[PDB]
């Protein structure tokens, strides 16, 4: 939801090389890993297990 | 001159209960709350 | 009953009452096509006029509960429950009239107790000051304003008892 | 026993709702009880100003049923 | 960027019966910007056109005033407003020396969105960076 | 995918469909059927047409030219008044109202298929000037109580219409509404919202 927020807006032959977004939520896969060891808690919206 | 004050040591015989009226609820009042505005910001976050 | 609303609540208040009267279970896209105003103008005359029982709001539940997010709703105008509410709207009115009177005369009573005692017929100089018999008249003056205001309102008053 | 002239059946439909001294509900960080008493008068402030403005029946019950239902997470909140 | 994925990951929750979805955004792309912010509404909600109210109702406010209860509605919503959000927005933007503008008119565009509840929507024209926020705030119920 | 678009504008078939009423049986991807009706738009087929019910959204229909009811102009808060001033003129002649009635012989009343004639005699710059609405167009008036309906397909201007225009006094008919006067705030008076 954030690769197609370049792709329907302009700037149409200056192309991007999807790779500068990574880190944008590359900081919720280390921050997500570490709260829910930290505190515990097992909120997994997937799978349904609290 | 000034007047003869008095006062009787009371206690309590009963609790009564009854919902309250809307001239009960205004007799009782200080303020009337009216915005939702907790603090104005600008005097440094003080109760509005 | 269509013209104490006319009076009070305005000429177009007057209309929705009736228009609501006939068609008997009108909806607000009903409304705007047997009316001629403004939708926004039309939502607030209504507005002011759910208020009080002139007319009810028939709901609709599309979903399962009586849910008011997707539901259409319609509008009644029930008789009795428009003009009970009426009925002692005036009679509440009428009560907190002489209210008023009494309350009155009961604060200026050391002034009616002298206008009484002091000048049983010497009523040409009160055998008193000219600064209060202007304020006595001006009490006697609303204290009958009020019986006028009284009567103007026990006429209207009176129509519903029937 | 409508003797008392609190007694009447209406005085238990909220007209009037009292506001409740800052000692029942402190700030140490907003509680829980102010953070609903603005939202009651954020509701009633969309209410009153929706009557004058013009809104639809179909979100002045929207409105009302939420209104409804933040007193009723007001006294219970279950 | 990353700044601007966290002031919007603070602006999108829904607690108890209440859902308001509502972001910021900045991007470069009083009689010429009158078309300038339908275009905006236009991107931001495709299926309204905004070039019918051309004479709308632009509250040109304060800027003070409009963050006033802009952080008062994050107060009445439990939320404990974080100020470094208003920092971020300023560094992006310049916020001290810009204008703001506000569309609303008497009757918006959501009032027949089932489960709408308020709006708080906020422009910020720039001029020497000609960088437009919308900022906007969207309550719903359910 | 750019047929399925067709027949759901032939589901409205007489006048038009809302872009986000489009999921509620297609469900497809937002942005491919937003640009599928800009280049639809250019195929020459479809239009946007603007809503006659509630306004700001975004209406496609193809080329049918056909919408329905104009708004509310607020021109004709003025065209119902002369067609209310004519229908006066049926009853009596209104010089005596400064008061001679008759029989249930003169015909004090005048069907609506005579003033639809008269508002295109006395002609009105619209674009329909059409009967069949026209008879709702009183209905107002009859809502109003400047008219009443009579002989179960007509029309006839009631009295107390006609007492616009503005001698012992009489006591507190509550009927004349209009020529009751007002006070510097005293504290006597009542209001009918004060029970609230």
């Amino acid at each position: 939801l954030s690769i197609d927020k370049v792709l329907k807006k302009p700037n149409r032959a200056m192309e991007y090389d999807a790779l500068l977004s990574i880190n944008v939520h590359s900081n919720n896969i280390t921050s997500g890993l570490n709260r829910a060891i930290s505190t515990g808690n097992w909120s997994l919206k997937r799978f349904k297990m609290e | 001159k000034e007047v003869v004050v008095s006062e009787t040591p009371k206690r309590i015989k009963g609790l009564e209960f009854s919902a309250l009226s809307a001239a009960d609820i205004v007799a009782q009042s200080e303020v009337e709350v009216s915005t939702r505005d907790l603090f104005d910001l600008e005097k440094d976050r003080a109760p509005k | 009953y269509e013209y104490v609303i006319a009076s009070t609540l305005g000429p177009s208040a007057m209309r929705l009452s009736r228009c609501i009267r006939d068609n008997k279970l009108v909806s607000e896209k009903i409304i705007n096509s047997t009316a001629l105003m403004k939708e926004k103008d039309i939502r607030s005359t209504l507005a002011s006029l759910i208020r009080y029982n002139s007319v009810e709001i028939q709901e609709v539940p599309r979903t399962a509960d009586r849910s008011a997010s997707r539901a259409v709703f319609l509008f009644r105008c029930k008789e009795t429950h428009s003009y009970n509410f009426m009925r002692q709207n005036l009679e509440w009115n009428m009560a907190n009239l002489l209210f008023k009177k009494e309350k009155l005369k009961q604060e200026n009573s050391t002034l009616l107790k002298k206008a009484n005692r002091d000048d049983v017929k010497g009523r040409e100089n009160e055998l008193l000051l000219p600064s209060e018999l202007n304020q006595l008249k001006m009490v006697n003056e609303r204290e009958l304003n009020v019986f006028a205001r009284l009567s103007r309102l026990l006429s209207l008053w009176e129509v519903f008892q029937m | 026993d409508a003797t008392v002239p609190s007694g009447r059946p209406e005085t238990y439909i909220w007209r009037y709702l009292p506001a409740p001294p800052v000692c029942i509900r402190p700030s140490v960080n907003e509680d829980d009880l102010t953070v609903k008493l603005t939202e009651i008068v954020w509701t009633s402030s969309l209410i009153k100003a929706g009557l004058d403005k013009g809104i639809s029946i179909n979100n002045m019950m929207e409105h009302w049923d939420y209104l409804q239902l933040t007193v009723a997470m007001y006294i219970n909140s279950d | 960027e990353l700044d601007i994925e966290r002031v919007n990951q603070t602006l999108n929750f829904e607690t108890n019966d209440c859902k308001i979805v509502g972001s910021c955004d900045i991007f470069t792309t009083s009689r010429k910007i009158f078309a300038y912010l339908i275009a905006i509404l236009n991107a931001s909600y495709p299926d309204h056109d905004f070039s019918s109210v051309e004479p709308t109702d632009f509250v040109k406010t304060s800027l003070k005033t409009f963050i006033s209860k802009f952080e008062n509605t994050l107060y009445s919503l439990g939320r404990q407003p974080e100020e470094w959000v208003w920092e971020v927005i300023n560094s992006h933007m310049t916020l001290s020396d810009c204008v703001l503008f506000q569309y609303s008119p008497s009757n918006s565009f959501l009032e027949d969105e089932p489960g709408y509840l308020w709006n708080l929507i906020g422009f910020l024209y720039n001029r020497k960076r000609k960088r437009v926020a919308y900022l906007y705030l969207i309550c719903s119920r359910l | 995918e750019e047929a399925l678009v067709y027949s759901y504008i032939e589901a409205s078939g007489r006048e038009g469909i809302w872009s986000k009423t489009i999921k509620a049986r297609t469900n497809l991807h937002q942005h491919v059927v937003l640009k599928c009706l800009k280049s639809l738009e250019s195929q020459r087929y479809v239009k946007s047409v603007k809503s006659v019910k509630f306004p700001t959204r975004k209406i496609y229909m193809l080329y049918s030219l056909q919408p329905s009811v104009e708004l509310d102009i607020e021109f004709i808060n003025s065209l119902l008044t002369i067609v209310w001033r004519f229908i006066s003129e049926n009853t009596f002649p209104n010089g005596f109202k400064n008061n001679v009635f008759y029989a249930p012989n003169v015909k004090n009343y005048s069907t609506t298929q005579e003033i639809l004639e008269f508002i295109t005699a006395a002609q009105v710059a619209n674009v329909e000037l059409t009967p069949s609405n026209i008879r709702s167009l009183c209905e107002v008036l009859v809502y109003d109580d400047k008219l009443e309906k009579v002989t179960h397909d007509c029309y006839r201007v009631t009295l107390e219409s006609i007492l616009q225009m503005n001698k012992a006094l009489e006591d507190e008919e509550e009927f004349s509404i209009f020529n009751y006067f007002k006070m510097f705030p005293a504290s006597k008076h009542d209001k009918e919202v004060v029970y609230f």
